[PDB]
RNA sequence: CCGGGCACUCUAACGGGACUGCCCGCGAAAGCGGGAGGAAGGAGGGGACGACGUCUGGUCAGCAUGGCCCUUACGGCCUGGGCGACACACGUGCUACAAUGCCCACUACAAAGCGAUGCCACCCGGCAACGGGGAGCUAAUCGCAAAAAGGUGGGCCCAGUUCGGAUUGGGGUCUGCAACCCGACCCCAUGAAGCCGGAAUCGCUAGUAAUCGCGGAUCAGCCAUGCCGCGGUGAAUACG
């Protein structure tokens, strides 16, 4: 009937519900290429389904906030693998290996005082 | 349909002094929705560390208010009994509104 | 901080100005945070003595 | 073709062309090309002389431009200096006028460097 | 790298090819973070690669790279009072570097107007065996056993 | 590029002593403290000592200078 | 760039608005 | 948006979870190499946290304090000036020198913060700064607010230019008793040096560098390009 999954990126989130049907995906009610495209890296975001064959099987809507738009495609990313999880578990063994069940942890990094930017050192001279 | 701000220093007051808001007005009336978390204002102060120059120490502190909801439906006058004055609590602050 | 500076307090600053703000603890002029009406120095020390509500080490 | 003087602009969109009229920068530009309703998308050599003779008529007396714009600017800056004014003094000695430190940079008032021993 | 062997990172895919090596062309294309701006600038190039050459432009851009890939390459070394040019081979990893940072920077010396038309000619001169990359890689090999004298003091 | 704003502004230290010489006569200098004032066409013809921070400047007034602070006519700073 | 006055990047950076960065 | 509902997102309190626990190999052991399962492994990432001591390090000018010294002035009030001087030299930075770019128009995604003599939606006047009027907000409920780079469309066509905005002339707005010395901001005109920088020299190993915007503290206003934070996009390389 219908199968749901969440996903996360760079403090992004993403609702990613798979509903049966022609394969047509929508996000915040907008095509998803009218959302991305112009965006290259977009199609890296149904990479899941294109991974268990699904494509054309699944419909899907999506609701997307936080972050940029790349982060957005990443969230996507995996919550399309979690719905995909959800519907046939048997799905796992196949999806891990390309690791798209994995959160990336990776964040922006705190400033810090002293530095320029968490990391950059202010420039000297000595003489 | 009484509102309730309840803001404070310490989440352990606070989130402990409203549950006996709560209890007391299960018993006295209707369902209480219950506390509401609300978002913490956080306010910091970066400071040198050193009397003189050293612009490079730092340490800065923060202090924030933490907040509560409550909002009990059906404002029983039944409930106003184990309500009013009876509270812990010391530096928690209270707002009511019909 | 001077003596006669501490003559900041004015009810009759002749312009409102020429007022300026100073630490109520060591009279400090420069550096004075107006939410705790104390200068940074002071402002360290009493944090660290746990005299100011609230106010806890930051991390993140 | 001959505009507002002895400038002739060529070979290149009116409106930028005409930015190389002294006393006409992109606004005067834009503006002069709006009230003379000319599209300021053609080349200069694509005017026609009637357009030409138009955006002539407007720019030519509308705004004080070239020879006399600088003659007044001149004859400003003498009058600073004549009544013994401070931005006259500055003016004088050729240093910053509108309040700038003058203990570094200050390079393009002051000209190039002229160096000293230490 | 004082410690450890610092292993190397795994690219992404291509999402159009599925190569890692046009990936990492990619990146080195890639200014200020912007990568979606270099992809552009690539499949464009791509996109010129045919019509021009009825070829596949990701063989052309193999082979390139392939062509550009010095063998031989000289780094310094300090003996004895004196600083001699030394003469050694170049493990593939580096090869593979320094093919794609030649390539674009030649591409970025070219008289072209425009970036993806810099990459695509580039790319292709390259391929054919001349242009700026080739001529940086003909040079490294002549300079390495034009100093053959020093070959023992490989290291 | 200068500005003020409308409500142009005068000390009234010495705005009621130009005057007030307007009434019956010119006589002889002034001595003032206030260089932040603006300069008004009653001033014109009169002389005014203003002080740079060292000693009282005689500053004579004329058609042009209207419109100017006294203080741009009385330099602070000595140079060379 | 983002020091010329006159320039929608120039408003940004100066962190002010006018004729050639309006407030809609 | 209304009814309606805590499933999801979020919010903020408690709690679970990862310990070389399991498999193979090496090892006397501690542990090392690899694999499975897992959101995460071998310190998962980042903070707070900095030993006995060293530099007769810095600060009596934040405060405290021994000694010394001045007490019709080395104390005190005020007006004005100065800390903003400019032949020069250095440090840290900002903006650039352009087409992987600049400009105009339309359109999309964020986090953390601040807001009552405050933030100021919306309407009118003004090219604009801004002015007049005025709703909401003790603020997850209103405002600052526009995020920018990005995407789509169009202009520029390699030139000191539609690059770059210093300098200077003129006209204004606001704060403030008061913008000459010495404020910021708007508009018109001006349109400098600068074509990637000698010897020398700096930072950074992953969401880092680079790049793009956003907020805050102090403060009437502001010389903030500084500092302290926030997120967007997101690399190269490490033989040794
Ligand atoms: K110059
Ligand atoms: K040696
Ligand atoms: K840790
Ligand atoms: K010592
Ligand atoms: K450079
Ligand atoms: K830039
Ligand atoms: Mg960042
Ligand atoms: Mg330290
Ligand atoms: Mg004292
Ligand atoms: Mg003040
Ligand atoms: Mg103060
Ligand atoms: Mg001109
Ligand atoms: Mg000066
Ligand atoms: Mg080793
Ligand atoms: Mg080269
Ligand atoms: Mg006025
Ligand atoms: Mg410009
Ligand atoms: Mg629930
Ligand atoms: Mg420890
Ligand atoms: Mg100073
Ligand atoms: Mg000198
Ligand atoms: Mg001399
Ligand atoms: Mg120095
Ligand atoms: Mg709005
Ligand atoms: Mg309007
Ligand atoms: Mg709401
Ligand atoms: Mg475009
Ligand atoms: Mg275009
Ligand atoms: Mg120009
Ligand atoms: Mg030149
Ligand atoms: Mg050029
Ligand atoms: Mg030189
Ligand atoms: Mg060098
Ligand atoms: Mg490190
Ligand atoms: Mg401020
Ligand atoms: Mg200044
Ligand atoms: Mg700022
Ligand atoms: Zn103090």
């Amino acid at each position: 009937e219908q199968y749901y999954g969440t996903g996360r990126r760079k403090e992004a989130v993403a609702r990613v519900f798979l509903r049966p049907g022609n394969g047509k995906v929508t996000v915040n009610g907008q095509d998803f290429n009218e959302y991305f495209q112009g965006l290259v890296r977009a199609v890296a975001a149904l990479e899941p389904l294109r991974a268990v064959d699904a494509l054309g099987h699944f419909d899907a809507y999506i609701t997307v906030r936080g972050g940029g738009k790349s982060g957005q495609i990443d969230a996507i990313k995996l919550g399309i693998a979690r719905a995909l999880v959800q519907y046939n578990p048997d799905y796992r063994a196949k999806l891990k290996p390309l690791g798209f069940l994995t959160r990336d942890a990776r964040v922006v990094e705190r400033k810090k005082y002293g530095k320029h930017k968490a990391r950059r050192a202010p420039q000297y001279s000595k003489r | 349909k009484i509102r309730i701000k309840l803001r404070g220093f310490d989440h352990k007051t606070l989130d402990a002094s409203a549950q006996k808001i709560v209890e007391a007005a299960r018993r006295s009336g209707a369902q209480v929705s219950g506390p509401i978390p609300l978002p913490t204002r956080v306010r910091r102060f970066t400071v040198i560390r050193g009397p003189f120059k050293h612009k490079d120490s730092r340490e800065h502190f923060e202090l924030r208010t933490h907040n509560r909801l409550v909002d009990i439906i059906n404002p029983n006058r039944k409930t106003i009994e184990q309500l009013m004055t009876l509270d812990l609590p010391t530096g928690v602050e209270i707002e009511i509104k019909t | 901080a001077r003596k006669a500076l501490i003559e900041k307090a004015k009810r009759t600053p002749k312009f409102k100005v020429r007022a300026y703000t100073r630490c109520v603890r060591c009279g400090r002029a420069r550096s004075v945070y107006r939410f705790f009406g104390l200068c940074r120095i002071c402002l360290r020390e009493l944090a660290h003595k746990g005299q100011l509500p609230g106010v806890r080490k930051a991390s993140w | 073709a001959r505009i507002a003087g002895v400038e002739i602009p060529r070979n290149k969109r009116v409106d930028v062309a005409l930015t190389y009229i002294y006393g006409i920068g992109k606004a005067r530009a834009k503006e002069a090309l709006e009230k003379t309703g000319i599209n300021p998308a053609t080349r200069v050599k694509d005017l026609t002389e009637a357009e030409v003779v138009r955006l002539r008529e407007y720019v030519e007396n509308t705004w004080k431009l070239e020879g006399e714009l600088r003659a007044e600017v001149a004859a400003n800056i003498k009058r600073l200096m004549d009544i013994g004014c401070y931005r006259g003094l500055r003016h004088r000695r050729g240093l910053p006028v509108r309040g700038q430190r003058t203990r570094t940079n200050a390079r393009t008032r002051k000209g190039p460097r002229k160096t000293v021993a230490g | 790298a004082r410690r450890r062997r610092a292993e190397v990172r795994q690219l992404q895919p291509d999402l159009v090819y599925g190569d890692v090596l046009v990936t990492a062309f990619i990146n080195k294309i890639m200014r200020d973070g912007k990568k979606n701006l270099a992809a552009r600038i690539f499949y464009d190039a791509c996109k010129i690669i045919q019509e021009k050459t009825g070829q596949e432009p990701l063989k052309v851009f193999k082979q390139a790279v392939e062509n550009v890939k010095p063998r031989m390459e000289v780094r310094s070394r300090r003996v004895g009072g004196a600083n001699y040019q030394v003469p050694m081979e170049v493990s593939p990893r580096r090869q593979q570097s320094l093919a794609l940072r030649w390539l674009v920077q030649a591409a970025n010396q070219r008289p072209e107007r425009r970036a993806a038309v810099r990459i695509a000619h580039e790319l292709m001169d390259a391929a054919e065996g001349k242009g700026g990359a080739v001529k940086k890689k003909e040079d490294v090999e002549r300079m390495a056993e034009a100093n053959r004298a020093y070959a023992h003091y490989r290291w | 590029p200068r500005s003020l704003k409308k409500g142009v502004f005068v000390d009234d230290h010495l705005l009621e002593k130009v005057l007030e010489l307007n009434a019956k006569g010119e006589k002889r200098l002034i001595k003032t403290w206030s260089r932040r004032s603006t300069i008004v066409p009653e001033m014109v013809g009169h002389t005014i000592a203003v002080y740079n921070g060292k000693q009282h400047v005689p500053v004579y007034i004329t058609e042009n200078m209207v419109g100017h602070k006294l203080g741009e006519f009385a330099p602070t700073r000595t140079y060379r | 760039g983002k020091g010329d006055r006159r320039t929608r990047r120039g408003k940004i950076w100066r962190g002010t608005y006018g004729k050639y960065r309006p407030r809609k």
